RNA sequence: UGCUGACAUGAGUAACGAAAAAAAGGUAUAAACCUUUUCACCUAAAACAUAAGGUUUAACUAUAAAAGUACGGCCCCUAA
RNA sequence: UAAAGGGAAGGAACUCGGCAAAGAUAGCUCAUAAGUUAGUCAAUAAAGAGUAAUAAGAACAAAGUUGUACAACUGUUUACU
RNA sequence: AUAAUUGAGGUCCCGCAUGAAUGACGUAAUGAUACAACAACUGUCUCCCCUUUAAGCUAAGUGAAAUUGAAAUCGUAGUGA
RNA sequence: AGAGUAGAUAUUGUAAGCUAUGUUUGCCACCUUCGACUCAACAUUUCCUCUUGGUUGUAAAAGCUAAGAAGGGUUUGACUGUUCGUCAAUUAAAAUGUUACGUGAGUUGGGUUAAAUACGAUGUGAAUCAGUAUGGUUCCUAUCUGCUGAAGGAAAUAUUAUCAAAUUAAAUCUCAUUAUUAGUACGCAAGGACCAUAAUGAAUCAACCCAUGGUGUAUCUAUUGAUAAUAAUAUAAUAUAUUUAAUAUAUUAUCUAUAUUAGUUUAUAUUUUAAUUAUAUAUUAUCAUAGUAGAUAAGCUAAGUUGAUAAUAAAUAAAUAUUGAAUACAUAUUAAAUAUGAAGUUGUUUUAAUAAGAUAAUUAAUCUGAUAAUUUUAUACUAAAAUUAAUAAUUAUAGGUUUUAUAUAUUAUUUAUAAUUAUAAU
């Protein structure tokens, strides 16, 4: 059930980094993207190009932002009177700063 | 039970629900992104559904027709945005594949997602019309778009087209009229140019497209095979 | 296939009605089943007024176990497992006739060499 | 022998049919058997198809599976065609209930 | 089997706590946040009203509105 | 490994011990002995019938009979063996 | 009573060392009590097989525990707190 | 000594003698759990099977006793916590041990040393017992050794692809019954062989899935109860085009099956009244253990199938011999020579590892491998194995597609083609 002795620095090292299985291999399998000569994994669509395509689709197949009929011609003063902007809670604020906790896809290097 | 299909770490009913759902979504949107495994199974379903639809369209036997229809109904959730899906399958989707023998769906490997390392894929219907009127382009077939982009890049660089690219183009063509294909390419190209920084000369582009089509359409070791002495 | 305290029909006129297998004779391990053609020791559990309680020998003549394979690629299975009482050291039927009411048996008995039993039987299937 | 058991033949053998299996006398010395077909066992390949048929003989049942293409069997004669009442492909369910076969030999007399 | 602090070993191991998810869009930022649709789960409840309790946790600082009648306290009256 | 489902021929041969797991042929209406402290206590008696059902066919209530020892009985007890 | 019984029930009385409110004696009912027998039913077993789900396994994210004189920690025979 | 119809030494063997073992009951005080299940490993003082000597007590057959021999094998029940023991049924036999009286970080916990309680006994009593009875508590994710598998690296008498011997590590090694020889030998009769062969099986092991049986959360059908859909049809609204003289007709699309009021408090239901607010319509789906039941393809499996139980041979053990001295005889040799002789040994057979040797290739428009993709013969991960064709040819890996086949359960009262009729057939 339990270790009989403190495992020596050597022994643990050799258990961990010793065998091949436990080592990270080098990703040899990667090649040029036909559309823009950047690196991409083999047998795999380039993540930039596809993303771009998706974006374009979104732009084209964008749904109509259903803006209400009343609020478009609603006086600024009137609006202020109606809907005064409150202070948001800490949690809400945190949620809002997406950049802090949310990751945007990185771009690869150019293959040569 | 063991080894007939994927299990996907879900009990029977739930799995079935998932797969039907995925099929429905694919029919709706033409292209979707999900985990590889899910895609792979979803395609199986979708293809089968398409074939059933085709059979229903074709076969003279009323009994057979009815049965196929029933099967199709069973294999879908026709409720919210899928309410008119039955109609869509027969009228819009199935006809595109009347001449094509299987292979109605295309699965393409993406990058594994960062947070989970789960291997992802695009699943999409093959020959999906890229141009809807009163809309410009449609949320269509990624592969075609990618090919077009590649072609554009090549043109920009003034390099010859890769053989692989040519092969892909040929494949795309096989079940496609030439003029139609050309039109589609043209439609794609302008949009791509707009997206990218590159400029757009219409006539020149058209010419290029024509050239590309022509090559596609009109077709053209150390070991010596010798008889036993 | 018959095992320890399996109960079986006696299809004989010895007066035994129902017998309970206590051992299989030729087979080495006591865990092993007795099948058609095999000789068993049994206790006589029920009899018409030999007596109940008598330990006697019997041959299993038919079984309910489908799966028993014949060389011609066929199988036969019965509605019950039945036996015929025999004589300890003679190996002949203890009864004079097999009950013609319910006296079918497996032709494998003939192959085995239980000719007396086979002839005694109303039908050999 | 193939024609009966063909899924394309209308007048085939069905669960419910009573049949007489006649063995060849030159090959073997087996008696002919009459039985109600509970099931025809069709297989991936053809020659190893069989049928499972039963008969009650004077207060005792007996079921037999016969390999239909065994050269031991000469021909099989349809005695009685099935009735439209009992429905299903395989009639195992009848054994032990009201629907059981009874004595086919007796019926024949 | 000192005491305190720091740092190891087991070990990047076990586990991550009753479990149904999917797509599209927010957002070429999302398994986990929000919205829509699909699917499911609880339903003499996992719902809707409440009592007690408590770092106000809430749909929040521009904040939880009462003369009283199927509104409670205090108040009057007592029980233990 | 856990929590389930099914299982031919056997049917307790298992085991300290049928532990565990099977096992319900109306849940309504009839019909229900011996014994007995005379309380349908026994009794929701067992068995059995009426309606339903003829081998394909929800879930839940409902799981036997008898002998002996001890204690009348419903209750209470070592929160955590 | 079982094919076969150190168990069970009945009876016999050298009660090693019963006995009358530390109650004595037989009974109905009751008991998740404790022994035993029969029926039925079964994976308990002959004898294990298949299937499902959650784990285990791999990838990503997080990330414990008892233990630890120091270890470069094989077998055998002999030796020896 | 003495038994043994005679005669100590076939078989028996008093008391006394000399030893061996550390399997019992003890003694010492160096040192602080019995059974069951599972899996067994080792020993030989051998229970069976193989070889053999002795046997007025070897006629034969059964035995008794002794030598060699550990290759294979050595049981299922009732009783009991039991190991044991008493029976029952078998078996060739049901051998005796050692392994912390093997095995609780492998299971169980019935016995047995706690707390509750009772009975008998002892005690004035609290309580006690080489008593009896019911109940009743430990857990552990494996660091190292070890073992079972599977990889990576590596040094190769120097490479790669493939084939690979010796060898090393193991496995295996059998047994019964029946029949023949033969009712022969032997024997008054009863009884009844060796030697040797064959056929059945027995246990054990391996492989397999054509069939058989099981399963089969992919497989359809049947079915109970509730809900939610899609399509069709009737109704209504709105939107969009058409015709008509915004209106009406009809076409297309979308949305809609509501809602309010009565019937003495509430809630629900019913019916009326209001409203366009519907189908004993087709087909689905969800949930109820896969809701339940009948069948069920692949795969996996045994209760199934198939095969093996490894020869021939070499040297031997106990034993049985030939000649033959030392020692004029005798002596199978603890002399020289020459022979028979066991399920044992060596070997063979089987699996795994290793890789001597062999064939070929050599810096490469497609050298040998890896990474990568699709995968299953393979699989925890790996590894193994198949494919990565799309050009002058040739090669299908998974999914799909087609094919025939299977599975389901209705179908000739049918489908298809031509005009209730003709032909081809499910
Ligand atoms: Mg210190
Ligand atoms: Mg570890
Ligand atoms: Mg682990
Ligand atoms: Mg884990
Ligand atoms: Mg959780
Ligand atoms: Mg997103
Ligand atoms: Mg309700
Ligand atoms: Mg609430
Ligand atoms: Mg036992
Ligand atoms: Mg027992
Ligand atoms: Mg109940
Ligand atoms: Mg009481
Ligand atoms: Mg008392
Ligand atoms: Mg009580
Ligand atoms: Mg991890
Ligand atoms: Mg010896
Ligand atoms: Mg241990
Ligand atoms: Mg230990
Ligand atoms: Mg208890
Ligand atoms: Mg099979
Ligand atoms: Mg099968
Ligand atoms: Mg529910
Ligand atoms: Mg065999
Ligand atoms: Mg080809
Ligand atoms: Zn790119």
């Amino acid at each position: 059930a339990v270790p009989k002795k403190k495992v020596s620095h050597q022994k643990k090292r050799q258990k961990l980094y010793g065998p091949g299985k436990k080592q990270l291999k080098m990703i040899h399998h990667l090649n040029k993207c036909p559309s823009c000569g950047h690196y991409k994994r083999a047998n795999t669509l380039c993540m930039y190009c596809v993303g771009q395509i998706s974006h374009i689709w979104k732009t084209h197949t964008a749904k109509e932002e259903i803006k209400p009929r009343q609020e478009e011609e609603l006086s600024e003063l009137d609006q202020r009177v109606l809907y005064p902007g409150r202070r948001d809670t800490k949690y809400t604020k945190d949620l809002k700063d997406k950049d802090n906790y949310l990751e945007r896809r990185v771009r690869t290097l150019k293959k040569d | 039970t063991v080894g007939i299909a994927r299990k996907l770490s879900r009990d029977k009913a739930h799995r079935d629900a998932l797969l039907k759902n995925l099929a429905c979504q694919l029919f709706q949107h033409e292209s979707i992104v999900s985990t590889h495994a899910k895609c792979k199974e979803a395609s199986r379903v979708a293809e089968r559904i398409i074939t059933w639809t085709k059979r229903a369209i074709t076969t003279s036997n009323s009994v057979a027709q009815a049965e196929l229809k029933s099967q199709i109904q069973s294999q879908l959730f026709l409720a919210g945005d899928n309410r008119k899906l039955m109609k869509r399958l027969f009228s819009e989707i199935a006809p595109r594949y009347l001449e094509r023998p299987g292979g109605y769906t295309r699965v393409l490997r993406l990058e594994p997602r960062a947070n989970d390392s789960a291997p992802q894929s695009v699943l999409e219907l093959v020959d999906s019309p890229v141009m809807s009127e009163s809309h410009t382009v449609n949320r269509g077939n990624l592969k075609m778009w990618l090919l077009v982009k590649s072609v554009i890049n090549d043109d920009a660089n003034q390099l010859p087209h890769n053989p692989l690219t040519l092969q892909n183009l040929h494949k795309v063509a096989k079940f496609k009229a030439e003029a139609q294909l050309h039109g589609e390419i043209m439609l794609i190209k302008q949009v791509l140019l707009k997206e990218m920084s590159l400029p757009y000369d219409e006539a020149l582009e058209n010419e290029r497209t024509q050239a590309l089509l022509k090559e596609v359409y009109s077709s053209s070791s150390s070991y010596v095979m010798v008889p036993r002495p | 296939m018959i095992f320890l305290k399996s109960v079986i029909k006696v299809i004989d006129n010895s007066g035994a009605q129902l017998a309970e297998c206590i051992k299989v004779i030729r087979k080495g391990s006591p865990k092993s089943p007795a099948m058609v053609g095999d000789r068993i020791v049994c206790v006589i559990q029920k009899a018409k007024p030999v007596k109940k309680g008598d330990i006697c020998h019997a041959i299993v003549v038919r079984s309910k176990q489908r799966n028993m394979c014949r060389k011609d690629g066929s199988t036969v299975a019965f509605g019950d497992t039945a036996c015929v009482l025999i004589n300890k050291n003679t190996g002949e039927p203890l009864g004079t006739r097999i009950m013609a009411n319910d006296g079918c048996v497996d032709r494998t008995l003939k192959d085995k060499g239980y000719n007396k039993i086979c002839s005694l039987a109303s039908r050999v299937i | 022998k193939r024609k009966l058991i063909s899924k394309k033949n209308k007048d085939r053998l069905k669960a419910g049919d009573v049949v007489r299996i006649v063995y060849d006398s030159s090959k073997c010395s087996y008696d002919t058997f009459v039985g109600y077909i509970l099931s025809i066992d069709r297989k991936q390949l053809v020659q190893d198809a069989s049928l499972l048929l039963r008969n009650q003989i004077a207060k005792t049942a007996v079921e037999i599976r016969v390999p239909l293409f065994s050269p031991l069997i000469e021909r099989i004669d349809l005695l009685t065609p099935h009735v439209s009442s009992r429905q299903r492909n395989k009639h195992y369910y009848i054994r032990g209930t009201r629907l059981d076969v009874g004595d086919l030999e007796a019926g024949l007399r």
